[PDB]
RNA sequence: CAAUAGGAGCUUAC
């Protein structure tokens, strides 16, 4: 695609069924500065969803 | 949420410019340019019509991550000519060409009727 | 304290003390049925 | 300037 000039192997070519699987990045990727404790011990709580 | 606005691949802004030009000191005359908000379809075009210049001794280019929009070109020329020049002289020369090829497609497509 | 056994809260407005706190209050009635028998009728099988 | 706990279940990557 960037030159136009041929490739020097053949590329093995067609359709094929794919899928869309539940796990996405964006319903995963968490950063934490400062948040939340537990009442308990102090520390950092769990969870994504919860910070 | 974190992807860029697909508008920013040609959209220039106005604290960027369009063109920047440093010396490569390791040969002598040899200029590194970087061209922004552009892609492979300037990049080989001036890469393969400076390459066959007789007074072009080194020409390459490279896109150095695919999510940004930019180019880097390394252009030497011999002692007398300047890259610069050369570069004026590469861009002119395919103007040409192109202009004389839409003329031909034009009068081409007006025969074919 | 109370910080080793802190109640909670459940929805808005209820509270249930931690285990710790209720455990303690079952000891302080077993406590005080202990000084409702040294003071009083107790044959020997409600002492034990 | 303050967003509960405990459990069970289903999953992700090794």
């Amino acid at each position: 695609g960037h030159t136009g000039k041929k490739l020097m192997a053949q590329v093995f070519f067609g359709p094929t069924y794919y899928q869309r699987l539940r796990h996405m990045v964006d319903d995963k990727i968490h950063a934490r500065a400062r948040g939340p404790v537990q009442v308990l011990t102090r520390q950092p709580v769990e969870g994504r969803s919860r910070d | 949420m974190n992807a860029p606005d697909r508008f920013e691949l040609f959209i220039l802004p106005d604290d960027v410019p369009k063109l920047k030009i440093t010396p490569d000191s390791r040969v002598p005359n040899c200029i590194i340019i970087k061209f922004e908000r552009e892609d492979h379809t300037l990049a080989n075009l001036l890469r393969e019509e400076l390459a066959l210049y007789p007074d072009v001794t080194f020409v390459a280019y490279k896109v150095e991550h695919p999510l940004f929009a930019n180019f880097v070109m390394r252009l030497q020329t011999e002692e007398g000519t300047r890259p610069k020049q050369a570069l004026e002289r590469a861009c002119a020369s395919i103007i040409n060409k192109l202009k004389t090829l839409d003329h031909k497609f034009n009068e081409e497509w007006n025969i074919k009727n | 304290p109370p910080q080793v056994r802190p109640s909670i809260a459940m929805d808005e407005t209820t509270q249930g003390q931690d285990d710790l706190t209720h455990k303690l209050s079952d000891i302080l009635k077993a406590n005080i049925n202990v000084q409702k028998l040294e003071m009083d009728g107790s044959p020997q099988h409600i002492i034990n």
